């Protein structure tokens, strides 16, 4: 079954499925965080049942504000309310020494196998850097006696990753959904720690670099993003067809970027110059502004459905956007958007105005004099140069 | 392009999610479908050997083995991600030994060792802990004789020991297609033939995503269906003149006329062999559809409706010819001027 | 007759009306011309403007005083301040003189303009100084030239083309001392 | 993996002096191309002292000509005057009237079909091939003399310098069915020429329009000619630091790839002597 | 462009001889100057750990600090490149041990860890002496605890806990630009923020040269000086426009006279963004001169004059202006009126 | 390399004067502390040299100082091993360096 | 490389060497044709990067 | 050695494809100028018909 | 020719070999810059073909045959 | 690539001022004066500087 994300890209060309198993991959600020903070916000609000965040190896500000964000927003409630709360954080963050990092995606694990097995219900697992728990493996592994593997690695990578992995299921009688994201180290995806993680999931969300370099954000590899509800007999025929088709022309788009790199866009064919304006247009409309970065970005958050989506990315593989720019489609929520932020950014380049219509000059009881003003600074002491010998000799 | 017969080793090699399980899952559905409609001792019985994937894909598996009917046929071996070193090492040579008595007993069999490379790292794993000393990628020495004296195991008996078969079809994921790699290197040389799938390939549309050009079977023709071998050596030819007349088809003004054609004929063949999943076709269709191709029947046609025209083609011809190119082996010449016919009356998407 | 005044200046509104506004003016050929022909002047006294040229070499740009010209009817001249004349030429000889020099170049069949500001325009396809002709082949091509007498209008125009050239052809390499 | 890199540096370190060769190739044809352009500019200038420039005229058939290139590898020539004969072919239409359209170049008839191809008629190619001449200027000349309209339009790349291409647009009035008629300004404004022609007005009027198109399209495919090679020769100055970048780039992940193979190499051979002793 | 709060963890990465110190050395002396002006309660006590470094640039630099005064406030923890890896080891250890005593009583500390990728040589050194397994560029698994460890304690305390604060300026140093090496990804993924130096702004006379584009800070915007928060708005905003038409428009194309004017506005800008060194600037003065670029009062200006415009803006604006600025806190709807029309009011060079 | 250092050292501490100290093919120091780093059995670190690259090249270099006595000058030929600027012998030999004098031909 | 072009025996013209190519054993007739073929497939091999 | 002076030139390079010496070469070439106008009247013209 | 050094080379050879070295030196160093270039013969500036064709002439001169040293 | 007419007045100011800059950056050397024969010259800073 689908889980319908609000995000654009992830909702089309690399569905979650309800119950599945979901990595978030990438490396060092390409926004993995973000992006399960804003997993966070639009499926765990609209779950129903319980979620279980497994912070493994990651920043303690980041728990530090999660903890008040779901106090400020009700999923926690402290004290004698606490049993409506729907939200258990187990955190072993990077401060922590490398045996408690290995073991505490395990103790996140506990916490949901108890109310997917004996409580019988679907629960929400998000763990922050599944990586964590490999590589504090790596570093307990490198003085219990070993011979070490291939890159630095553990010998035994695969089979506690696997025993860790294995216990995060649906099962007959409950359900877990588990979105984890994947630290790629030095930005290799060939790195035995991602690479044995990339089959133990379901739907696979591959955060890159350069996409975020484009300021394209979530910076999601359409074409190193898969998912295993990208099926026709699973999701629909259109839907798998306007993704396929997406992926497509992304695809003939990233064939010619050599020869548009030395040779420009004037050497390309009218068939080769539709394909990278379309592609240029559907790379803008995968980014999306979400709703937990509107702190730091200023624009609003757009939760995209699901029809809005699959009509959208339908109309611009047809050709029904042929003559709408390019930036009218970055960072827009729907298809209605993207022509809004048109017309008025050909509004915004006709919006001239004569002499500037100040009424600045002479503001009858508007602005006092300068010294009236000065006069409402209150003066602060100076403390007498930091007193900082004897409050140390208070103790 | 890569035909496989009874008792060879064919590697199935790509990148991560291409297409390796999904042309296993066609080979079994399809010995599902060919088993029916012959006698007992064609029959192939399949055996699935899944080494390190998770309980949940081998859960799906074996729904749609059930769902398809492939269940009373196939054997499915699964040591998977959680189960322990030494059972991922020995689950292929189990899967192995029980595909070995359908081949010591003059029946088929078609053995799939899922991830041979997963059996490779359960292997360095137990023997680095066995304190044996690693070497490049930190593999033990013995890991070609890992695979070797597992592959060798598939073979085509002699007359003499019921004449019975064993294919396998080992699958190995490769990183950013690096076929240089230690374990990818070994199963090259050690199998028959490889079905290089790509991931650049996979995403242009064409699906099953075989990059011909590196794609081989070292049987050739020998065990080829004949019919389709009557118009295969033919599209083998077309395929390569399309591949070298590409990289030059970004100057559309370049008129030619020369290389167009070529250029034309190569797109809709690549076209042809665009195949869903889970649907395997059967040999005669298959054969009367490259035969459609292969001609020029299809010339008309738009290159982004030939999955279409395909399906018009198969469907809009007679049901009497596929009975008689299923018995009678070859395109015989009481055939080829009734199916020339044939695909005159056939209606088309494409003006 | 004055209902549609087109033009240089005039083009760019009725182009700016209905053009994407990113393109500047498409640029024109006049502009880049410096005398005209209702602009009064270009004459100050004797030596009055000519232009020489051909397609394949610009061959005189400055200025002459009496200037001789193969026309149609036969040879006239042009001084300083002249009637306007729309002038074919035939195939014949040039003379341009500075002084007591001339320099004469046989033409080849080409208009010579002169304006109401005293220009003159001389415009030849093929002009050949007559120190380069050859005076050998005048009459081995003009004996072939006058004895093909064909049964078509077009070779016979071609013809008569040739031996209206030919014959003139004759008198450049003869009298010229 | 390690030896894609490798060659693919080899493949940008000869495509960028393959470009360089190229580029040079395109300077030292502009620089004889300089001297016939200016040997061939002047004989227009006669033509528009004698019959204006009238655009924007009330021609009832219109013949457009669009002087591209042949060769594709100019940088933003042919697509440029591409918009300007798109643009310049909006504005002409404003009574319903016909446009013919013919574009000289193999890059000119690729690039005009996709706006107008009910409206093409003809494609002229293979010009420049050794050289241009009247001849074949004068040729093409007669082929628009098979179409008959009121009045022709030239689209062409004017070298003004190494840098500035501007696309200059010639109208050449059809002399009989316009020119005398856009010229009757209180009386006319040609009869102070005196005809010494052996016909009539009309006919030396004839003569002369034929002239006229044919030395403005001799210009205009020389203009033209220059200005391409000179598009060349920036367009593979720019392509000469892309491909020059491009391989910067790539020598840098060589060598990070070449310190993380002998790393990975070393450390492999340091696990496998330290399981011995 | 990438405003720091006081309890944050800022990387400052960047190539050999781009200016990281130089940025550091500026936190420093700029908390000098600011902690004569505020009262007693919020005065920042700075640290610097100066590891693997020479000693003759320590020697330098605290001849600097105390020239200046600020080692008054600064502590220097110098590991230099002749002391032994383990002191190179320790160091930060140290130095974090003597910040965190202001850290934990309520006062605020700044600390610059400066080339920990000198610190992980170190332990990298330390590690291979211990004959312990190497990993990626043959640095032992917990390189990244080492860092994490210790860039963890930098932190804001609670007010059950004092209140106090430590900011930490880790500094990286890259090689050609690589981003994504070990060292340089470890600290990336621990810090909260990004300096990112470029070296090709720095050998174009953009000093400090900030790649605007790749250096965040996402927990500051929250806390930044109100002014700053909302006149740097359209700074970054027009920054970004002229990286864009500057990362188009760079062959000199085409020109428009609207990219054209964002060309020429970003060229402003960028002049305006830059700073001689050791020489820091009171955050109400680079409020104005910011004010009085993006408003358009520095228009017209040749893009040879701001770094004299800028001089002569705040030279010739009245004091009141920076006194009520930094009081209040924020540009008031009456102190533009005011602030605009006293910006009108100025001799700016060439006119 | 520590033998000119020592009579060089000499001129700075006892005679008290500017010193040029010229150490051809300090890439040379390099490699042969790299050797006897690998014969005393010690594992290597990136790309093949020792694991005290930096502690090496900074016991030479940190005593190429000026005192209150007098001060050594030191000209160091530098070779970049494959024409690499982020190899590990010449990326820890740069941060010494004050100056780069680029001869050409 | 060879193979990809469908020829077959694929060997490669100008990596496969013998001692058996001195003009001192099979003479100089076969020598010089076959440093013929060498010579005209080298200048080929350095002109398919302009032809590309 | 005909194709290294140029004896063979005048022949297509598509007929040296699989044959074994210069004379085979030169009946595949003629195959090919058989064959090449082999394909201009050869559909139906009663030559594949259902009947026949 | 631009990879092989011979660092006593300067000066430690034939002196009627000095006499030429220096010139052959020079015009294989302009030669090898630009036989990168134009491998095409058709459009060639009048300083770079006088380079292209002493660079074969010279180049064609430096070979010799096996077991035969001069 | 053009000519050395093809340049502006001012840039050719500055071949001028730079050709000659990279003249003066030459000096003779005290130690090549006993196989050179020129003698060398210790320039001072100051000088340098004053000079440029
Ligand atoms: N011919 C095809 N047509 C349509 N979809 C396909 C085709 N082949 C594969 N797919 C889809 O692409 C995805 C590829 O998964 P696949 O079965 O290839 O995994 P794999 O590469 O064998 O191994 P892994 O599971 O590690 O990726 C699947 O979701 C499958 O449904
Ligand atoms: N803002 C600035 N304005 C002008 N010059 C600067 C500025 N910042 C740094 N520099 C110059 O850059 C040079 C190197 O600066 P700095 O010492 O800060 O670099 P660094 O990053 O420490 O390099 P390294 O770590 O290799 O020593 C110094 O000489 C300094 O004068
Ligand atoms: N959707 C987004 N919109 C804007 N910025 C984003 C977004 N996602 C990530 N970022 C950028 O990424 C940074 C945070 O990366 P983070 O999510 O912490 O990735 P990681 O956990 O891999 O470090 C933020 O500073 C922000 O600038
Ligand atoms: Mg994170
Ligand atoms: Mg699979
Ligand atoms: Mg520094």
């Amino acid at each position: 079954e689908i889980l319908v994300t609000g995000i654009k890209v992830v909702d089309l060309l690399a569905p979650y499925q309800r119950g599945g198993k979901i990595g978030l991959f990438g490396g060092a600020g390409v926004g993995k965080t973000v992006l399960i903070m804003e997993l966070i916000n639009n499926v765990a609000k609209a779950h129903g049942g319980f979620s279980v965040f497994a912070g493994v190896g990651e920043r303690t500000r980041e728990g530090n504000d999660l903890y008040r964000e779901m106090i400020e927003s009700g999923v926690i409630k402290l004290g004698a309310e606490r049993g409506n709360s729907k939200c258990t954080l187990v955190y072993g963050q990077m401060n922590e020494p490398p045996g408690a990092r290995a073991r505490v995606a395990l103790t996140g694990l506990t916490v949901a196998e108890y109310f997917r097995d004996i409580e019988g219900q679907d629960v929400l697992l998000f763990v922050d850097n599944i990586f964590r728990f490999t590589q504090a493996n790596s570093e307990v592994s490198a003085l219990l006696g070993r011979i070490p593997s291939a890159v630095g690695y553990q010998p035994t990578l695969a089979t506690d990753l696997g025993g860790l992995q294995e216990r995060i299921t649906t099962t007959t009688k409950g359900s877990i959904t588990s979105v984890q994201a994947v630290y790629v180290p030095a930005d290799d995806l060939t790195d035995p720690a991602p690479a044995t993680t990339f089959a133990h999931l379901d739907a696979t969300t591959v955060l890159s670099r350069s996409i975020a370099e484009l300021g394209i954000y979530p910076a999601v590899d359409p074409l190193d993003s898969t998912s295993r509800m990208l099926n026709p007999n699973v999701i629909g025929a259109e839907h798998y067809n306007v993704a396929r088709g997406v992926q497509k022309v992304l695809q003939d788009y990233k064939n010619l970027q050599d020869i548009i790199a030395i040779l420009g866009m004037d050497e390309l064919s009218e068939e080769d110059k539709l394909t990278v304006a379309r592609a240029r247009k559907i790379q803008r409309f995968l980014s999306q502004p979400f709703q937990v970065a509107e702190v730091f970005t200023g624009t609003p958050g757009k939760y995209v459905d699901l029809a809005d989506t699959i009509s959208g990315f339908q109309g611009v593989l047809t050709g029904k956007y042929d003559d709408l720019p390019e930036m009218a489609f970055y960072m827009v929520g729907d298809i209605k958007e993207v022509k809004e932020k048109a017309d008025k950014m050909a509004k915004d380049i006709a919006s001239r105005k004569e002499a500037d219509n100040k009424k600045v000059s002479e503001e009858l009881k508007d602005i006092p004099s300068l010294d009236k003003l000065v006069s409402e600074i209150k003066e602060v002491v100076i403390e007498e140069d930091d007193g900082l010998e004897e409050d140390f000799k208070a103790e | 392009l890569v035909p496989i017969g009874r008792g060879q080793r064919e590697l199935i090699i790509g990148d991560r999610q291409t297409g390796k399980t999904a042309v296993a899952i066609d080979a079994i559905i399809h010995q599902k479908n060919c088993n029916e409609q012959v006698p007992k001792a064609q029959r192939v019985y399949c055996v699935y050997v899944a080494v390190g994937q998770k309980r949940s894909t081998v859960a799906q598996l074996v729904k749609l083995f059930t769902q398809t009917g492939a269940m009373r046929y196939t054997i499915m071996v699964s040591a998977t991600a959680s189960d322990a070193a030494p059972l991922q090492f020995l689950a292929p040579y189990s899967g192995c030994a029980m595909a070995e008595y359908f081949r010591d007993t003059g029946k088929h069999g078609l053995i799939i060792y899922d991830d041979l490379s997963k059996q490779s790292v359960a292997y360095r794993q137990m023997s680095l802990l066995l304190r044996r000393p690693p070497g490049r990628e930190a593999f033990p020495g013995d890991v070609f004789y890992l695979h070797s004296r597992l592959l060798e195991r598939a073979a085509k008996l002699s007359k003499e020991l019921g004449g019975g078969s064993l294919t396998a079809f080992p699958v190995i994921e490769t990183q950013a297609g690096d076929v240089s790699a230690y374990i990818a290197t070994n199963v090259i040389s050690i199998t028959d033939g490889q079905i290089f799938l790509e991931t650049e390939l996979f995403y242009k549309g064409i699906r099953p995503a075989l990059n011909v050009g590196l794609s081989v079977s070292r049987v050739g023709s020998a065990a080829q269906f004949p019919g389709m071998k009557q118009v295969a050596g033919t599209l083998k030819l077309e395929l390569a003149q399309y591949r070298e007349v590409a990289a030059f088809a970004q100057f559309g003004s370049d008129l030619d006329a020369a290389t167009q054609y070529v250029l034309e004929r190569g797109a809709r063949l690549t076209e042809m062999l665009k195949q869903k999943q889970f649907a395997p076709i059967p040999i005669e269709r298959q054969t009367v559809a490259v035969y459609a191709a292969t001609k020029g029947f299809l010339d008309k046609v738009r290159v982004q409706d030939i999955v279409a025209a395909e399906e018009a083609v198969i469907s809009q011809v007679n049901p009497a010819v596929f009975k008689i190119l299923k018995a009678n082996g070859k395109i015989t010449p009481a055939l080829d001027a009734h199916l020339k016919a044939e695909l005159r009356k056939v209606k088309l998407p494409g003006a | 007759e004055a209902a549609a005044p087109a033009g240089p200046k005039e083009f760019t509104e009725v182009w700016n009306k209905k053009a994407p506004s990113t393109l500047i003016v498409p640029e024109f050929p006049s502009n880049y011309t410096a005398v005209k022909a209702v602009g009064e002047g270009q004459v100050h006294g004797d030596a009055f403007p000519v232009n020489f040229y051909t397609p394949h070499s610009i061959l005189s740009q400055a200025q002459k005083d009496t200037v001789v010209l193969p026309g149609v009817d036969g040879y006239f001249g042009v001084k300083a301040s002249h009637v306007p004349t729309i002038a074919q030429l035939k195939p014949g000889v040039v003379e341009l003189h500075s002084g007591a020099e001339s320099e004469k170049f046989f033409v080849s069949g080409g208009f010579a303009f002169v304006h109401p500001n005293g220009v003159t325009d001389i415009c030849v396809l093929e002009a050949a100084t007559l120190d380069q002709v050859d005076p050998a082949a005048v009459k081995s091509a003009l004996a072939a030239a006058s004895a093909a007498q064909p049964t078509d209008e077009f070779e016979q125009a071609a013809n008569r083309a040739a031996i209206e050239l030919y014959s003139a052809l004759e008198s450049a390499v003869e009298a010229k001392a | 993996s390690n030896q894609a890199v490798k060659q693919r540096i080899r493949a940008i370190k000869n495509i960028g002096k393959i470009t360089k060769a190229m580029k040079m190739v395109a300077a030292s044809k502009m620089k004889n191309a300089q001297i016939a352009v200016e040997q061939s500019r002047g004989l227009v200038d006669p033509f528009v002292r004698l019959f204006g420039d009238f655009p924007a005229v009330n021609s009832n058939k219109s013949v457009v000509v669009a002087v591209t290139s042949d060769k594709g590898l100019c940088g933003g020539l042919n697509s440029n005057i591409t918009k300007y004969t798109r643009a310049t072919l909006a504005t002409t239409e404003s009574e319903g009237k016909d446009v013919v359209v013919v574009s000289i170049g193999d890059k000119g008839r690729s690039q005009l079909t996709r706006i107008e191809s009910q409206r093409y008629q003809l494609a002229i190619a293979d010009t420049y091939k050794v050289r241009v001449t009247f001849g074949q200027a004068s040729l093409i000349v007669e082929e628009l003399i098979k179409h008959n309209p009121q009045s022709y339009q030239i689209l062409f790349n004017k070298f003004r310098s190494a840098i500035s291409f501007k696309p200059t647009v010639a109208t050449i009035l059809s002399p009989d069915l316009l020119e005398k008629q856009l010229e009757d300004v209180t009386g006319n404004s040609l009869d102070a020429y005196d005809i010494e022609a052996s016909h009539e007005r009309s006919d030396v009027l004839r003569d002369l329009t034929e002239f006229h198109l044919g030395v403005t399209l001799y210009n205009a495919m020389l203009e033209n000619n220059c200005s391409e090679h000179a598009s060349r020769m920036s367009a593979m100055e720019n392509s000469t630091k892309s491909a020059g970048e491009m391989l910067g780039k790539l020598t840098l992940d060589y060598n990070r790839k070449r310190q993380a193979t002998i790393t990975t190499e070393l450390i492999e051979i340091i696990a496998g002597a330290s399981a011995l002793m």
